[PDB]
């Protein structure tokens, strides 16, 4: 999982993706109080994040070495023999993982879920693999539905998003799901301050992500449908 | 937000600063400013050619993917559930 | 109590803090006022109908567990072995 | 796991429930000492964190949505097949969880031991399962010793507690053991006030549930064996 | 050292204090003065006779190794990974 | 994982053991820029722990009871059984774990990595185990570049050791690696203060090991080849 | 004195009147550098302070009961016989006193100054003493320009105003100028919490004085001239 | 105002709140939240029907004034100069 | 001054003396709510002090060497020539002190008050000095009582103490009376603790002056009227 | 006291502890425990033998009596009034 | 020095640090860390044409004195005595 | 005042001026102890302050603009008429001040004191001046040594200074005696940091004037006596 009375997101809370007011719904999953959850497709947020942290050759504002950053985290791991008949148990051909974000509707009362999934595939077309995904929102969703009720928490939007990778012979994949909670440094702050801790949340609030990069002078790593898990 | 000017009159406050140069830094290490977090979604998936060792092969994909498309490469990742 | 006064002089203190209204919060989070702690035993047990997800399966089990007696809803559990 | 110089558990040294007093000893495990170890069943101190977090419905000082809290925290995870004769490895009828905490003799130099426990039922017999659970604290019993052994770490009593849930047909049961380790809100502690801390504890620690309860203007949920796990 | 001269002007710093008699606190603890840590290398392994549970012959194997040679004992450990 | 940009490892940044300037390499791995990595024994550096966390019989400034210690920590567990033939899947006849620490050349800009493992005995030849051993750390090393590749991330050295026990018929085995993160005490600081937090790190930082034994008059438990894993 | 790099003043950075902007020069003051210093009449800011502390029947956010206020001032005090012709020397007939704040043009290098004057008046004509106050401006801006000269701190704008009473035969005087250098409460900060305290700043440095008023439900103490000194 | 952005860029910041209920306190005393202050201007005469004691009427008098229009009754005055 | 809703009165409210309990009024000074203000002789809280902080030559709990003290402080200079007949103006035989702390009846809308005075004495007879002494008493209650109207703030007791000194020929005089606001060190609060500061407070309540003085082996300086100012 | 409680509700608060061994400090000094202070009564007089300096001869006297019977004697006195 | 050494046991420290670019700030001013001070010796004398306002020319005089050698130009002086 | 166990004197404790070393005493007094008090010129210390503050037109590590700071200070204040016989009661022709330093011989135990004085010069020659001046320390280490005769603080060196100035026909003059109490910038401290605290310290401590002065790129303003007061 959860953020919530302490938390914002990244490309929803702060620096909005304008891909989020755009995106439209995939489906809708019925909630306990009868309302129906809008379930969207997490690129936006995905690609956000890439954003701000960068990339392994183009660093921006990513966690500090050897820092402890407490992860909402989960993972898979499967083997795929030198085209072996005999697969043993666990193995396979692809690794999947899966995130999904939901927004309380009261944010004072309930907090917002996050629910992780991952898996192994068996088979070995990709395109095959694609179409099991579309079908693991609903299964999250329905998941999803089930821990509101639980503790009685309305949201009002779902995000979902996937990862994954298909092993050559004799290899092995590692497909993990992670949600980081850290701290935001100054510099990335566009006219921010350490004597200023709560008006820096509030510019980040009110900068968009392309204002933001503009602002930073970052060109968009996400771009047009650049980035891809 | 006027959503925070409501949870200020609870005690919480969403403030999260890093003190550091560039960097972010996790929830609860000291020295950050504020008592709150930010959160965000990162799904990857890395690979390695098999080794005889399990293990291994585990750290070095669950390397690859944590390099891969958003960095936390050299992070010590704790688990929440 | 007598054995705080033992502890103290040890540089130990068991104040435990939370700056929140009504909520509990966890040992180390931010903005809590003392270095000490606060526990409890809770042992409970939640069922699903099975689905042919094994973890979300677990997630929503885990959490009929969580809402289940003692309310420990929508935490973030970390793990201390 | 452990709890030690700078803790205290809800039912024993804060909110001391009088069930505790009035508790007899159901049997004893020698220690590395030589001292006999006097085992109790966890019940009071297991109805105790009920009264100050409260209930789904009836909630109270209840961990912040979205909040961090680490736990002493371990459990199974099982599934029972529809009526299937083939129950595969690791399936079976019932899960069950156990808690076990031992108070050290001297908590300046020994930290009081949390030892927890989890399994799988294979047998129909719900009334069945309860002999072994009995049985069970005779196991824990016998590990608490043997950490102690391993520390020269002497208890004074130790209290244990179990949890269970039978599957009906084609249902997954998870069983879990948790202890909390949180901070107390003002508004739970009477006469308490941010600006005074340290008195803040020492309220707590001399208020009994009842006290408690009553001072707050809050029923008893354990009221008469009212709660099971 | 003179890193920490490089490490301060990036706003880190390496200070870790225990403010207790004698023994160590782990990173992130309240109270604890600085916002570094301190490490070290730890292997060890320890036995137990069978039992019918797995889980308890793991709690005090694992506890075995715990207590022998570098002592941390009576530890809440807590998992990065 | 990682020790980084906040941290000194003790028996090479602070209380440095005279047998780590003295270690001969026992091999070398190749990196992503072509420099060759040595790699070392780390048995001074996991001396040097015993030497201030002290034993279990021999105790010095070893973790408050009930602490809590995040530790990069990982581990196997194995049984044998009563010298049954059929040892089942996952069972075995020793158990060991490794841990590894490559230190950054530059610690400013990349984080010094660990790097652990750990894994089942099947032969019940101890004498042939330890050859295993001494061919794991090729295995880790290379792993070990593998890591630095996918953040070119340079290291100057590496020390990697060993940890192992052979069950008896009957009898379960867990092997364990973990690297704490502490914070010290100031009565283990020679000259000391709470009011002088940096330069107490100095101080440390300058004392070798064997220096603040004697100024803390402490034996050294290390002694000559003394411990073992 | 002097406020500077630190502070705001009540009138003028915060809860601004109206007056000041509205408010015409009374004359110039040459400077070191040339300019023509601008002196106003410090009533509008007189009267703000007034505004915010309340009066001793209507009290506002005045200081905390026995709190300690460090203040920038002076004062004078003279006795008035019972008619007595012989006045010895230092005594007379009315007492009076000023506040001058000159505000710098660069806040960021020079400091705004508090020049503070207070003296005896010997004739027993009331409307006399105007004139020599009137007059005082003229000694006071003098001052100031000497003052910046020693600093070289040119100041934009200055703002005098005066007190004084008439005593009665046989009744003494005492006549105070005084500047208190205070911190804010937060129910004085509409919107504000103590959780935002930049924020908390920025909030009075937007709302102007009746904005302020309004926005609380205080009446205007100022109303129209109603306030004398 | 944009003239906090260069003064913070110094380590010098206008933040001066206090944290009691209605009163405002003064400069330098602990529990205020920033390192800055607020100011203000005020200009005040009280009078005493003179006694044989110089001091208490100076007193008085120099009560009536703190107490008349402005209020700061019962203050601690410290004196800058 | 003042001392209000942040202080507590050595002698009074904290370390109370008995002599406290069993003084008996001098006399009454009307108020402006018309209740009478019973008025005291300080000797009580006066010996108090000199307990606390010890004397010269038994130093107790005295102000740090070199610390920043602030006190509500006032006094007098005269001189005394050789027997010279022509005194000047300001000079004389002996130069007195006087301090009176008047409580408030609700310390948390009023706060309690202290009142300074000073002055010289001109005649020869030291027995002559301790009349007008008793006389200030009325004079110093009259201004009391004066200050309290100015705040409408009611007292429940006042006490007033002096102190002199009569200089010889050549001599010169400085009579002083002082009330600082101090901190309190814990060794000087029985079973106190840097780790309990508002229960140091509490005890510190609850001691009474002899309770105090043997709990921490301290003899009584103030023992039977042997304490002169 | 009963009143403290009172005073906390305002969020005052009359806790004073010096950090240091023995000795008291002053209000406001950095280190000080709490924001509260405590105070007391001294009235005390000091003589000196004149010489040619008023101030030496005030200096001296206000230190005789600084040092006559409850100690003050090497404190930086600050005003209030 | 060693002589800290002793100082620190008693709980006393003679740091003062000072949070700003360039400028120093006074003891006790909020923002300043340690809980020490550091002080120095001024003696400067100043003088200003007579004016019919004896207030008015200690001001100046007493800043031109201020301003003169070593400079504490626009400070806000407190006294100790 | 006095500077004790929490200070340091710019000159003597921290960038040490190597006047201080090769400076020969004026003369000595005795102390209640018997010993030799050496009497110096603080010609050194004055210059000391100088170098770091810096001057108006080359200005260093002086006060924050509108800061506050307390400071151990005294003055004097006499006016010259247009040279008119009659020069009334406390008027003159020169105006001077001085300053004195006395350094405990244990400063754990005994403050270090300042002693200030001040007055005014009624015949026209300066060069008559000077010898009173000279006259003054006589005086001044006689109160100096009565002073520690009251705590029984005996101090191991003094250093006395003086300034001054001779008003011209109707103009008046003002001397002041000042010791302020500051904390450092980190930009004054040459490889210091705001998180090395103590360190700063020490590295002041360590440097003597002309090392910081180069090290900082400063020119020496006291040069060969260029400093005049
Ligand atoms: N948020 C956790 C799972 C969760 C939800 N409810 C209880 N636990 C997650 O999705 O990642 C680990
Ligand atoms: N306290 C832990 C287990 C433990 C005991 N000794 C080492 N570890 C637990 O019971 O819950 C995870
Ligand atoms: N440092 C961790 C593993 C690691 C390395 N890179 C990512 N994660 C470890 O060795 O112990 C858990
Ligand atoms: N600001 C002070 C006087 C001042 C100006 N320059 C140095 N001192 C004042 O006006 O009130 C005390
Ligand atoms: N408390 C001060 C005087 C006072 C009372 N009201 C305003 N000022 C005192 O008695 O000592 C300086
Ligand atoms: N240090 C003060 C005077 C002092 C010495 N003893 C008590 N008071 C000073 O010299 O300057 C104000």
């Amino acid at each position: 999982x959860f953020t919530g009375v302490q938390g914002r997101v990244i490309g929803y809370d702060i620096l909005r993706s304008p891909e989020v007011d755009k995106a439209k719904p995939l489906f809708t999953e019925t909630q306990w109080d009868g309302s129906e959850l809008p379930i969207y497709d997490a690129k936006p947020l995905q690609d956000a994040l890439v954003e701000y942290f960068g990339t392994e050759q183009d660093r921006r504002h990513y966690p500090a070495p050897g820092s402890f950053i407490v992860c909402a985290n989960k993972g898979v791991t499967a083997e795929r023999p030198k085209n072996d008949a005999d697969m043993k148990p666990g193995q396979g051909y692809g690794v999947w993982s899966a995130i999904a974000i939901s927004f309380a509707k009261d944010p004072t009362k309930d907090s917002s879920m996050f629910v992780e999934d991952a898996g192994v595939w068996e088979t070995p077309n990709e395109d095959e693999l694609l179409e099991y995904l579309e079908g693991r929102r609903k299964a999250m969703a329905k998941s999803i539905a089930e821990c509101g009720q639980d503790a009685h928490a309305s949201f009002e939007s779902s995000w979902i998003g996937f990862a994954y990778t298909m092993m050559e012979p004799g290899q092995i994949g590692n497909a993990i799901t992670v949600a980081p909670y850290v701290s935001l440094p100054i510099d990335s702050i566009p006219g921010g301050s350490i004597l200023t801790p709560d008006k820096d949340m509030e510019i980040m609030e009110n900068l968009t992500m392309p204002e933001w990069l503009e602002k930073m002078g970052y060109k968009s790593l996400s771009a047009n449908n650049a980035l891809k898990y | 937000s006027e959503l925070d000017a409501k949870l200020n009159k609870l005690g919480v406050d969403r403030i999260a600063i890093s003190p550091y140069k560039q960097w972010t830094r996790g929830y609860m290490e000291p020295g950050n400013i504020g008592n709150g977090y930010v959160t965000g979604l990162k799904v990857d998936a890395g690979v390695r050619d098999k080794s005889d060792n399990n293990v291994l092969d585990g750290i070095v994909s669950y390397d690859r993917a944590e390099t891969k498309n958003a960095y936390i490469g050299q992070i010590n990742m704790t688990t929440a559930s």
